[PDB]
């Protein structure tokens, strides 16, 4: 500001013209260079990612049927661990541009049924996924799933 | 292959600035120099931890006649040590008993 | 005496950059007068270039009156850490004697270990 | 013979790395009768760890020549008369721990005493 | 015995580690960065947190952003320490566009850690924790970008650089380069948040150099041409340019004096009457100017300085104002003139003709 | 880093740590004996981590009451992991004065060989990090003390530099 | 004084800077007006970087100005010899600092007797600096010292150690009884007071900590100026609450090698 109105008066009332670059460099190019002399001389990664980085009781793969190479695609998961029983496959699809939203859960309530156990898993389950928060990732709904295995198999026995 | 060589080299390189024919210049040389010495001594290290494994799990004689001199050693170390105390303690005793 | 001369120096300077602008400006302004269409006079055009001249001078000139005071300070500075003139003389020759031989001790040792 | 010359090549690296401290702990401490003496301090320390950078050399060399089996295959995981020789020294080295044992425990009661008695002789 | 206890030992010890964590996730979560549920990671003991995807604005080209998100693999974040509040996260990086001297040549995956710790006040898992992070991964992308350009014109090298400089350092977050024809001195470039400017730093490293590395006098007009173009080869064009006349000027005695100008226009001044201007160019050449005369005008003169008569002659020897022009040297003439010699004290030539 | 001033009165015990802590027992020998093992239980795992410093590797966690597991019944437990300075290997600690010393050693995916190739894995990169957990028993190993046999193994996950 | 030299150092900074900010401006403006695609945009962008240069120099000049304000008032051979011996103290001063944090010895072993007038000098000479402690010596029970060490008007500290190394220390406030009836130096007793039996608690755990393997001097050294830093006690407050009183006590842990105060639940 001080000190220097004069230029900015100068620049603004010169300002959009034709002939503005032609005047400066006019103007200003010989006693810079006499001084100084011459001038210088599919499948998104974080789903890929995610399915690296997950704990060793979990073996997610492309579901064989419905469509691929896309935005949505879909997963059928199977569960190994020693410690607990077997549960139905309990597939996923996600959609696209997955960060910053939430994955849904494909509810299949006719194999859930016929058992006391099967179907107090999946109430349980219920209850954790209306307790889970928005904008959740797969990893969180996976480990409620083995959580909710093993609370059910807790509770029966 | 011969770690040693580069190890004295780095060693004379620490000496580099004062050996010669205001602060942040010396400071970033020593820095740099220091700390390439202690990588090269923890690699010499390294390699001495390989061989002696590989050398133990080979043939643990040596490392049976090792434990064999040790013992032997510390042996002669408390039996001397406590013929020093029974010595002093004679002596005591006779200055005690001289009352 | 150099801070005298910085004190009665810095006002030059400030009206030096002043007056540079200034002209700066007015030279601006009557070349993009005569590259558009229409007319002013120029007169006392004071050129660009002589201005730059002047006040690179002047701030190399204080420049090297303030490395002048630095350096004197510094080195009384460091000759006060360190009566009779041939007893001061034996001392200074004694010093240099012990800074040449410690220098040498530590290129003997570097040119033994390797070399 | 060669685990023992492993081991004494690191130990050399150890007192190389502490000769070196030393040594520029050594050049601060000099501050421009004893110069002298400091001077000569200094140059048989870096003498000595000249002999030690040639012990360490030799130690390098010798070592060298005598890996067929590599590393990471030792590792166990999940899935003849130096015995007999051993267990003598062992056995006799206890026992002379267990009658120092009896030695210091008394020594130890001697002085509880006479502190007990020479605290309250006023 | 059975007086311990330990059911209400366990709870406060779990509820203690554990804590912490919540404060973290809710911050990750607050700034908009996309993570994972906080888990159990591997092993039993140990609770971690991953984070998916760094925020998108990071302020370089959106080609950049992409080979940097072709180029990350992981964010994950621990604790460690005592009294539980020192924070480490760790990146790993896949195909390393460039190779070291160091043994960093290896398959190519390359680990980074970055370690962060708050104040007693301001809790452990506060705002300030996640500002530093950001600013040290927008440094790195800053660095970045010119670590790419260079690694891309790498291969395209006018021959004379190849033999005078190699890299020896790159931590994705400090630039340290080796130049020198015995590789005895070190230059480091390395952004930061504090000044929004780049740092470049001179060192002498090596059995063969001065007891400075000869470039301290041009370190300010260096750090604002770096600043104002940021390019690794004219850096290095320059450095070559100007190393050998600078190691003869540095060793004048200090009557004379050195003023840098801007770079490759240094100014010699014989005590307080006379000057010169000495001009650096490529391809071996020195210009050597009286400097004492004002370029643009003759009856006038510079304020504190007096002209030099005769000096013409002495300078074409070993090739009223006919001073005022250049005159030409071949960096090997420069040697000489300023190189301490015994008359025909050590005096130099240039300072007998002065006296 | 454990040490202890230990301070004899009438009928207690007074004990004050190295780094700013205080106990007080009592006349019974019990709560001594128990003391003691439950330090000689945390002597581990420091010592692990200033080994950690001397020989090259970098922690990247460390808890000395760990809040996840079984239950203990005489102290609390303690945890560490370290990685590789190439970066590739780790290894991981835990430490009990009930169930003690349970180490794991954590690889590179594409030298375990028998992991089930997950699908969406298509590329190189992602083998590259690593994944498997594989434990390795204590018993049975070369050097005689706990600290010891620590040194031999964390020696033959380095690069074969012979 | 040093401080003129810092002054005239950043005055060379500053008028460095100026000259430099100068020719930035002329060169910037003489580049000329650049595309930046639409047309907003390219209006924009020529204005904001030419204002930041003018400002860059005024702001550049005030801080010269403020400088200006705040300041005020065989010959060659032997300057070579004075140049090189500063240049020596500081190349082994940082070398000495970064050695000693990363020790890589592991044992002492390869493959205590002093004069009293040794220990009485060193204690002298401890003594002679810190005009306010004093230090008085005695040995009233065989080659064990007793010292009593006397701080301001607030503290009183009783040290016994054994051949120069450090054993047990016992702190008082001032008003209080230290001698015996007898009139020798009261060794077992307490300070009928929680600050001073915390800080007794503190003094033993910093005498813990400070153990040098084989230079005795320092240890004794780094306890007496740890020790120092309790003069300045009951006018100043924690670090972390703010208050002086957490559960009626006031800061009472000075942290090492950052002697700052502190609560002791604030660790
Ligand atoms: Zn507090």
């Amino acid at each position: 500001q001080y000190l220097c109105q004069p230029l900015l008066d100068a620049v603004l009332a010169n300002i959009r013209s034709p002939v503005f670059n032609h005047s400066l460099y006019r103007t200003f190019v010989p006693a810079m260079t006499a001084i100084h002399g011459p001038p210088i001389t599919s499948i998104p990664s974080v789903l890929q990612g995610e399915v690296a980085r997950l704990d060793p009781k979990f073996l997610v793969n492309l579901d064989p049927s419905h469509c691929s190479n896309n935005g949505t695609v879909h997963l059928i998961c199977k569960l190994d661990d020693k410690d607990l029983p077997s549960v139905p496959p309990l597939e996923l699809s996600v959609p696209a541009d997955y960060p910053a939203q939430s994955p849904l859960w494909i509810d299949r309530q006719w194999q859930y049924d016929a058992n006391p156990f099967l179907q107090s898993v999946h109430r349980c389950m219920t209850s954790r996924l209306l307790q889970l928060p928005d904008k959740h990732s797969v990893t969180a709904l996976l480990n409620t799933w083995a959580q909710s295995v093993h609370q059910a198999c807790l509770s029966a026995a | 292959s011969t770690l040693v060589d580069e190890l004295e080299s780095s060693f004379e390189a620490c000496f580099a600035s004062l050996v010669s024919q205001d602060q942040e210049e010396i400071r970033t040389g020593v820095d740099q120099c220091i700390q390439k010495f202690l990588d090269i001594a923890r690699q010499t290290e390294c390699f001495f931890l390989q061989k002696r494994l590989q050398l133990s799990v080979q043939k643990p004689e040596q490392v049976i006649k090792e434990d064999v001199s040790e013992l032997r050693n510390e042996l002669q170390r408390k039996d001397a040590l406590v013929q020093k105390h029974l010595t002093k303690l004679r002596h005591w005793q006779q200055v005690l008993e001289d009352i | 005496d150099p801070v005298q001369r910085y004190k009665m120096l810095i006002p030059q300077l400030k009206e030096s950059l002043q007056t540079l602008m200034k002209v700066a400006a007015q030279n601006l302004i009557q070349n993009t007068n005569i590259d558009n269409g229409q007319k002013s006079s120029d007169g006392p055009i004071q050129r660009f270039d002589k201005c730059l001249e002047e006040f690179y001078a002047l701030c190399d000139q204080l420049e090297l009156c303030l490395r002048l005071a630095h350096e004197c300070l510094s080195q009384s500075c460091d000759s006060a850490k360190h009566l009779p003139y041939p007893q001061y003389l034996a001392v200074i020759k004694a010093q240099i004697s012990c800074a040449k031989d410690i220098h040498t001790a530590l290129l003997d040792c570097a040119n033994k270990v390797t070399g | 013979n060669t685990a023992s010359l492993c081991r004494i090549g690191q130990e050399t690296v150890q007192d190389i790395v502490y000769r070196t401290m030393e040594i520029f702990q050594l050049l601060r401490n000099m501050q421009l009768g004893t110069y002298q003496d400091r001077l000569t301090k200094l140059q048989d320390n870096l003498r000595q760890l000249s002999v030690l950078f040639r012990k360490l050399r030799l130690v390098y060399d010798k070592c060298n020549e005598n890996d067929p089996i590599p590393v990471e295959q030792l590792i166990p995981y999940v899935e003849s008369e130096e015995r007999r020789e051993i267990a003598e020294v062992n056995k006799k080295l206890k026992q002379k721990n267990q009658q120092l044992k009896q030695i210091m425990d008394q020594l130890r009661n001697l002085i509880w005493d006479i502190n007990a008695m020479l605290a309250m002789r006023n | 015995m059975c007086a311990f206890n330990k059911v209400l030992a366990h709870f406060v010890a779990m509820c203690d580690t554990n804590m912490p964590f919540v404060g973290l996730r809710l911050e990750l979560s607050n700034l908009e960065i996309p993570h994972q549920g906080v888990q159990v990671e591997g092993d039993g003991f140990s609770h971690a947190i991953r984070l998916l995807k760094i925020p998108p604005c990071k302020g370089i080209t959106e080609e950049t952003q992409k080979a940097l998100d072709r180029s990350l693999l992981d964010c994950t974040f621990r604790l460690q320490g005592r009294n539980n509040r020192t924070w480490v996260a760790e990146l790993v990086f896949a195909n390393c566009p460039l190779n070291g001297t160091s043994t960093r040549e290896q398959g190519p995956s390359r680990h980074v850690y970055l370690t962060y710790e708050n104040l007693l006040s301001e809790p452990v898992g506060g705002r300030k924790v996640v500002e530093m992070f950001l600013n040290d991964w927008n440094s790195i992308a800053r660095l970045y970008e010119c670590v790419l350009e260079f690694a891309r014109s790498l291969p395209d090298i006018p021959a004379h650089l190849n033999i005078f400089s190699e890299v020896r350092v790159y931590n994705y977050r400090k630039l340290i380069l080796c130049y020198g024809t015995t590789k005895g001195s070190s230059i480091s470039i390395q952004w930061n948040s504090i000044h929004q400017k780049f740092h470049i730093s001179l060192g002498t490293v090596g059995p063969n150099s001065g007891c400075s590395n000869c470039h301290n006098t041009i370190l300010h007009q260096l750090q604002e041409m770096f600043n104002k173009t940021p390019n690794v080869v004219q850096l290095l064009q320059v450095l070559f340019d100007t190393q050998a006349p600078l190691n003869a000027i540095n060793k004048l005695p200090t009557c004379f004096s050195i003023l840098p100008q801007s770079s490759t226009h240094i100014r010699l001044a014989f005590r307080n009457m006379y000057c010169i201007d000495i001009y650096c160019r490529s391809r071996g050449v020195v210009a050597i100017r009286d400097g004492a005369y004002s370029l643009f005008d003759n009856s006038k003169l510079v304020e504190g300085f007096y002209p030099a008569p005769g000096l013409k002659t002495f300078l074409n020897m070993f090739v009223s104002w006919a001073a005022s022009i250049p005159t030409i040297l071949t960096h090997s003439a420069l040697n000489i003139l300023l190189l301490p010699s015994p008359t025909p004290y050590l005096c130099s030539p240039l300072e007998r003709f002065l006296g | 880093s454990i040490q202890l001033q230990l301070n004899i009165g009438v009928e207690q015990i007074r004990v004050v740590h190295r780094d700013g802590r205080v106990i007080t027992l009592s006349y019974q020998e019990q709560e001594l004996q128990d003391f003691l093992l439950s330090q000689m239980s945390q002597h581990q795992v420091h010592a692990v981590q200033q080994l950690a410093k001397v020989m090259g590797w970098q922690v990247l966690s460390f808890s000395n009451h760990v809040g996840l597991g079984p239950i203990e019944s005489i102290g609390n437990a303690s945890a560490i992991t370290v990685a590789s300075p190439s970066g590739d290997y780790a290894i991981s600690v835990r430490n009990g004065p009930e169930s003690g010393s349970k180490i794991m050693v954590q690889f590179p995916r594409n030298q375990c060989k028998d992991l089930p190739k997950s699908d969406v894995l298509q590329d190189n990169k992602w083998s590259h990090l690593r994944g498997p957990f594989k434990e390795v028993q204590w018993n049975k190993m070369e050097g005689r003390n706990f600290v010891y046999k620590m040194e031999l193994l964390m020696s033959a996950l380095s690069p074969c530099l012979l | 004084v040093s401080v003129n030299l810092e002054a005239f150092s950043q005055a060379i900074s500053a008028i460095q800077a100026l000259r430099s900010s100068v020719s930035r401006v002329f060169d910037c403006l003489k580049d000329g007006m650049r595309n930046k695609e639409t047309l907003e945009g390219r209006e924009k962008a020529f204005i904001a970087h030419f204002q930041d240069n003018l400002h860059s120099v005024n702001r550049d000049l005030n801080e010269l100005e403020r400088l200006s304000n705040l300041v005020g008032k065989l010959y060659s051979q032997l300057l070579q010899a004075y140049k090189w011996s500063n240049k020596l103290q500081y190349h082994a001063g940082l070398a000495s600092g970064l050695l000693n944090q990363q020790s890589l010895k592991r044992s002492a072993n390869q493959m205590l007797v002093l004069p009293p007038q040794y220990v009485d000098d060193v204690i002298s000479r401890i003594d002679r600096m810190f005009p306010e402690m004093s230090i008085h010596l005695s040995r009233p029970n065989g080659t064990s010292a007793m010292l009593l060490v006397t701080l301001g008007k607030v503290l009183k500290v009783i040290v016994v150690m054994r051949s120069l190394f450090i054993d047990r220390t016992i702190v008082k406030g001032y008003n209080e009884n230290v001698y015996t009836e007898d009139g020798k130096l009261d060794i077992w007793s307490k300070s009928n007071y929680q600050v001073f039996q915390k800080v007794t608690d503190h003094a033993t755990t910093a005498l813990l900590h400070y153990q040098l393997p084989q230079m005795p001097d320092v240890v004794v050294r780094s306890f007496m100026t740890w020790l120092r830093s309790y003069i300045k006690l009951f006018q100043a407050p924690c670090q972390r609450c703010g208050k002086f009183l957490q559960d009626g006590l006031p800061p009472t842990w000075r942290d090492f090698r950052t002697l700052e105060a502190f609560h002791d639940t604030c660790r």
